[PDB]
């Protein structure tokens, strides 16, 4: 079913050149596959294990340890809202309520069209500009519940 | 070192941590994540004690005793108040998510978590919230998975991955959702996965084969026995209930098989419970199989044997020393035959002569782990002697142990040792006809025919010592790899050469002997190990006798009219047609056996022998260690019609009824004394176990725990009157709970580990002098022979290079842990685990013959055309065909034989 | 840019010192910030921490001697080696030498970050730099150094 592409394999081997042990490239191999395909399927776990020379159990333990490596299918855009303490003081719950009202999903689910997936996340290191959100690669600060529909419709 | 625990002064080892030192002193500290064989990691935080800086310190500090060295002048407290509350809190934290599962849990009564919950005194629940749950996985036919009961102690992953070298088990997930298992559903691939049921302190991993016929540990009848499934001689505790064998537990032997079995020994006991087993003497008459009791069967056999002119005996390496000796006394030494083939016998005596005349010490199984370089020649040890492969893995990790010891890191801090020794390992060089399971840690693997492996061994011996014979025609690439092996072996302090008779080549054993001799001549501390085939192969070799071919010739010419076959199916060691013809020609065939075999159709008399569960005896190790196994249960206790005697009892009574026309059954010690009187080489089997008069302060050794239940109900459906307790005149054990099983009892044979407050396999701590060491009063079993003062000469018979001949296919043996052993492959749980019989082809040979993978090809061996599906084997050398030895229809005697007319079906 | 200018790579500044710098992007766990767990995650493993002793200075990343330091410590280093040790001791009359990035977050008037010497009063930061609390809000608690 799964097969690593030439670009994926080349990037994985190039990352393998940077370490004494080829096992050290497992996190970035999973991130490369996730960047190419949105998430990491099971055949990706076996293929990364075959390329790196480590067992699939170690690759799966790494993939399920780290929260930003997705082992379940996600939407086209991953909304990641900060639920930590400073954003709790700055009112992240209004932002979460606005997102749940706009998308009609619970945190951790994907919309019916596969466009957005909503996830709470730990502190984004932007606490002085809170509350904070992280869409696919863009960090949005100074969030208000009124600006959520404007911020969500620029991600088709 | 001097430690002060709770005001008392103790002398301990400074190289040990505090937990193992205090457990060796008899103090009770609760623990989960530490294991004596796995080291300390500090995960579960259960072993907390209060350490003080000096004698005049009142505050102290909570430390983990498994992670704290037992240094000199160390002040700790176990019964300190705060440490007790912390250990109870750790138990409570584990109990918050634990399912309400003890009545329907196979670990109940044998559970370390139950024992530690009771030991900390935690019995009141104040947690009121929900418990986390987990879905289970299918882990194959042997291990049942119940992830809800996990306490996240990481013992399974540490054992399976770091110790056993397995790759398909791991820890997944995160904070409180940690999941221990496989990445997907499937059978656990490790040959040592069965030890998880004792490694896991909870009921996550359970024995599925035991779970089919489950009973609790207190209801079991145990005996100390020896595993019969290969030659390694691992000590086991078979446990029965209601007349059937229900579990094989690991019995601790600090010299052999300390904590661990292989999956063959743990799960291949199911042939004992087969319903087609003979339970009575059966005599054929016309086409009627009449059932006799023991006395008239003995009388009829004695008169019929007396009417014959020559009686010959055919023993087996399955049978014990006493049974083979009783057969040899019944028929005479000149008429006794070993029952194995001529080439198999020649290889067995060569291995024995190397063992007790080569002048090189042969290590025990535990001692293998201390060798700094391993060369394995021809023996696929994972499929034939698996515990040796586990010990070789430990010996390979010895290099990381050495570099950690150079950095003043304690030997129990296993994570630091593994971090220092990342991938540096001791050299391992394995040679086989194909890839082995040891190739993941092997420094080099040599895939070649057995003559080429022997040539590699002789070249290694010649490069180590120029007095050894040379090999002509070595390619420069192979010469460079031989030089790599020689540089690795010469620089090693303790090289170990492992070989065996399973390769089917005499020259491989000769080459291994020459390598060992060349290393001995350089002053190295070289050890040699020989892997035999069956449980008492070495005892049959020591006793000696003619080969099976000579017995078949004697039957076929007509010089012998009576043949007595003891525990031998005769088809694994000879062609089926020759055996059938010789047994059909013979007017009297008597078969003394415990399994329904194909030669019982031509048998005039069948004597229902006992299996190892229902018999006593002695078996000789692959390292020459005599080990006594004891009867577990009386087979006539539930079924009174069952006449299932010991094989030596049958044969001694037969000899007595033949001589004096009267029946004297025997006692076991009489047969042992007869063995040590007539055979001086087997004189060490007297000291293997004490005789039947041995007592612990006047009382016998108990076979069942003190809380053994149902004593007035287990036979009540047959008769409301309780029967007589079975009497054991053979051994020092009693068939009851009225006996001794104290951990401080001065004995070496322990039927089962139990201590008050320790109901789990962790109860073996109380039975040892120090935890992870030896048994307190010595491990059972003695060595038959010591190291010879003088060695052998160099074997100058260097074999020629393998040349593929057209129309002839050399049979390369492919052994399997599940299937190649006879009795274990009769077990029903091994049928699913064993694979379909494939025939291995080189890609070039398959392309020449025009067959792809999975296509059935038919070949004629001994005038018999059989068909098998083709599996493509890349590593197999061309001109060879790969066959699975030990399966039905493919005898292990086929290893090294040729093969004609390989045609597509 | 530093590799192009010869400040990184082989034979830096003609000294003979070889040094290459890599950037290993994380995968989203807070425990990875712990130094032994950082070493474990750098080796491509699950980011469990390690027991000390042994310290990473003797056997750290891949069993080699290894030193793990914060970004701000390594950013403090070049000023020390460019201006002198006595300059670093003579910028604050406190037991902790040098400057430190200190800030106030929450519902304050000016949340942000400022480089201040050690021994600066927390009330001084909150009032002068953060501008105090916002209008209509009364201060009730504070955390000095994170969660
Ligand atoms: C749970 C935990 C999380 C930590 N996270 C970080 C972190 O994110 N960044 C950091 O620099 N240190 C973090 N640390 C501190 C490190 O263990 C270590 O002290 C530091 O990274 C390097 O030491 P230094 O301050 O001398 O440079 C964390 C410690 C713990 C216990
Ligand atoms: S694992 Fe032990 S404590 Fe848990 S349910 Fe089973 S017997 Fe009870
Ligand atoms: S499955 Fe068993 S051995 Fe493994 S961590 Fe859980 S309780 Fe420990
Ligand atoms: S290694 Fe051999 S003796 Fe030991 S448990 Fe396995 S089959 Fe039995
Ligand atoms: S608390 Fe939300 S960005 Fe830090
Ligand atoms: S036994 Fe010491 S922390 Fe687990
Ligand atoms: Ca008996």
């Amino acid at each position: 079913a799964f097969e690593l592409s030439a670009a994926e394999r080349e990037a994985i081997e190039h990352e393998m050149h940077h370490y004494e042990d080829p096992r050290a490239a497992s996190i970035e191999a999973l991130k490369i596959v996730q960047k190419q395909r949105g998430w990491v399927p099971d055949g990706a776990i076996h293929a990364i294990a075959d390329v790196l020379g480590i067992p699939a159990s170690d690759v799966e333990g790494v993939a399920t340890f780290y929260s930003q490596i997705f082992r379940q299918p996600v939407g086209r855009h991953v909304i990641r809202y900060c639920d930590s303490v400073v954003c709790h003081i700055n009112g992240y719950q209004g932002i979460q309520a606005a997102l749940e009202k706009k998308l009609n999903i619970k945190p951790g689910q994907t919309t019916f069209d596969g466009r957005f997936t909503l996830l709470p996340t730990c502190c984004l290191g932007n606490c002085d500009k809170g509350p904070n959100m992280m869409i696919d690669e863009d960090t949005h600060a100074h969030l208000t519940p009124e600006a959520i529909p404007e911020l969500l419709e620029r991600y088709k | 070192a001097t430690i002060h625990v709770d005001g008392k002064e103790y002398e301990v080892n400074g190289a040990d941590n505090l937990l193992e030192a205090c457990l060796s002193l008899g103090l009770d500290i609760p623990y989960f994540c530490w294991h004596p064989a796995l080291g300390s990691v500090g995960a579960c935080r259960q072993c907390a004690v209060k350490q003080y800086q000096n004698a005049e310190d009142t505050r102290g500090r909570l430390v983990m005793s498994c992670m704290t060295p037992a240094s000199d002048g160390t002040f700790i407290s176990i019964d300190d108040e705060e440490a007790k509350q912390f250990r109870e809190s750790v138990v409570e934290w584990l109990m918050t998510n634990h399912p309400h599962d003890c009545p329907v849990c196979e670990e109940g009564g044998n559970c370390h978590l139950q024992d530690m919950t009771v030991m900390t005194g935690h019995s009141f629940r104040r947690y009121r919230f929900t418990k986390r749950t987990h879905r289970n996985q299918d882990l194959g036919p042997f291990i049942s998975h119940e992830m809800n009961r996990c306490i996240a102690c990481y013992r399974c992953v540490r054992y399976y991955k770091d110790y056993a070298g397995g790759t398909d088990l791991g820890v997944y997930g995160a904070h409180d959702n940690v999941y221990f298992g496989r990445p997907e559903d499937g059978t656990l691939e490790s040959e040592f996965s069965g030890n998880l049921v004792e490694i896991c302190p909870t009921g996550v991993f359970t024995d599925k084969t035991h779970s089919e016929r489950y009973n609790r540990k207190w209801d079991m009848q145990f005996a100390p026995s020896i595993c019969q499934q290969c030659s390694i001689g691992c000590n086991i505790s078979p446990g029965e209930r209601y007349g059937e064998l229900r579990r094989i537990e690991n019995r601790y032997n600090g010299t052999v098989n300390h904590y661990f079995l292989c999956d063959r020994g743990r799960f291949g006991y199911g042939y004992v419970n087969l319903k087609d087993r003979p339970r009575q003497p059966v005599q054929r008459r016309g086409d009627d199989f009449i059932t006799l009791n023991a006395e008239q069967a003995m009388q009829g056999a004695a008169d019929i044997l007396r009417q014959s002119k020559k009686v010959i005996g055919i023993g087996s390496p399955r049978a014990s020393v006493e049974s083979n000796f009783a057969l040899r006394e019944l028929v005479g030494e000149e008429n006794f035959y070993t029952g194995i083939a001529h080439g198999e016998q020649e290889r067995l005596q060569l291995a024995l002569k190397v063992l007790r005349e080569g002048g090189i010490y042969t290590p025990a199984l535990r001692e293998i782990e201390s060798y700094d370089a391993v060369l394995v020649l021809g023996e696929d040890v994972t499929q034939t002697g698996a515990r040796v492969a586990l010990a070789v893995r430990q010996a390979v990790k010895g290099k990381a142990r050495e570099m950690a010891a150079a950095q003043k890191v304690a030997d129990w801090q296993i994570a630091a040792i593994l971090n220092i020794g990342q991938r540096a390992k001791h050299p391992l060089f394995v040679t086989n006809v194909d890839d082995t399971r040891l190739d993941d840690i092997a420094a080099w693997t040599y895939r070649a025919p057995v003559e080429d492996q022997a040539r590699l061994g002789f070249a290694i011996a010649h490069a180590l010592d120029n007095s050894a014979p040379a090999v002509d025609g070595i390619e420069p690439e192979l010469q460079s790899k031989i030089d790599v092996i020689v540089q690795a072996l010469a620089g090693a302090k303790k090289p170990l050469i492992i070989s065996g008779t399973n390769a089917g080549s005499l020259e491989v054993i000769q080459a291994a002997a020459n390598v060992a001799k060349a290393l001995k001549g350089r002053g190295a501390d070289v050890g040699i190990t020989m892997i035999a085939r069956s449980v008492n192969s070495m005892g049959l070799g020591i006793m000696g006798g003619g080969s099976l071919e000579e017995a078949l010739t004697e039957l076929e010419t007509g010089r012998a009219d009576a043949v007595v076959v003891l525990e031998n199916d005769l088809h694994r060691h000879a062609s089926a047609t020759r055996v059938n013809a010789a047994l059909a020609k013979a007017p009297l065939v008597m078969v003394v056996d415990h399994q329904r075999t194909a030669i019982m159709e031509n048998a005039h008399l069948v004597l229902s022998a006992a299996s190892f569960a229902e018999s006593d005896g002695t078996v000789i190790n692959n390292e020459g260690r005599a080990q006594r196994f004891f009867q577990v249960y009386d087979p006539a206790y539930y079924d009174s019609k069952t006449v299932m005697l010991e094989s030596w009892r049958w044969l001694h009574s037969l000899h007595s009824t033949l001589l004096s026309r009267e029946v004297d059954w025997t006692q076991l010690d009489h047969v042992i004394d007869a063995v040590v009187a007539k055979i001086p080489e087997l004189a060490g089997i007297k000291d293997a176990a004490p005789d039947a008069t041995f007592r612990i302060r006047g009382q016998k050794l108990a076979r069942e725990p003190h809380r053994y239940s149902g004593r007035t109900a287990m036979r009540a459906n047959i008769s409301v009157h309780e029967p007589r307790q079975p009497q054991d005149i053979d051994t020092m054990f009693t068939f009851s709970m009225e006996g001794n099983n104290q951990p401080t009892a001065h004995r070496s044979q322990v039927p089962f580990a139990w201590a008050p407050g320790w109901n789990s396999p962790q109860a073996w701590n109380k039975f040892q002098d120090e935890v992870g060491g030896k048994l307190r009063f010595g491990d059972p079993g003695v060595r038959l022979f010591e190291t010879s003062e003088n060695g052998l000469d160099y074997f100058t018979s260097v074999p020629a290079r393998f040349q593929p001949q057209d129309g002839k296919w050399r049979i390369a043996p492919y052994y399997h842990l599940f299937g190649s052993d006879e009795l274990s492959q009769r077990a029903p749980v091994f049928q699913s685990r064993m694979p379909q019989p494939y025939i291995k082809l080189n890609p070039a040979d398959a392309a020449k013959l025009g067959v792809n993978a999975g296509t059935r090809v038919s070949f004629s061996y001994d005038g018999n055309t059989v068909t098998l599906p083709v599996e493509i084997a890349e590593g197999l050398t061309a001109g060879q065909v790969g066959l699975p030895m030990g399966m039905s229809g493919i005898a292990p005697v086929l290893a090294g034989a040729h093969l004609e007319d390989l045609k597509e079906a | 840019e530093a590799t192009e200018a010869g400040l990184l790579g082989k034979n830096i500044m003609g000294t003979g010192f070889d040094f290459e710098l890599f950037v290993h992007t994380g995968a989203g766990r807070y425990i990875c910030g712990e130094e032994t767990a950082l070493i474990n995650s750098l080796e491509g493993r699950r980011a469990n921490p390690r027991s000390k002793p042994p310290f990473p200075a003797t056997s750290g990343a891949w069993g080699k001697p290894t030193c793990v330091n914060n970004v701000e410590t390594l950013c403090n280093v070049p000023a020390i080696l460019a201006n002198g040790v006595e300059w670093y001791q003579n910028i604050s009359k406190s037991k902790d030498a040098g400057t430190k990035l200190m800030g106030f977050s929450g519902r304050v008037k000016n949340p942000g970050l400022w480089e201040l010497p050690f021994g600066t009063t927390a009330r001084e930061i909150l009032e002068d730099y953060a501008g105090g609390m916002r209008d209509g809000l009364k201060f009730k608690a504070w955390q000095p150094g994170g969660a």
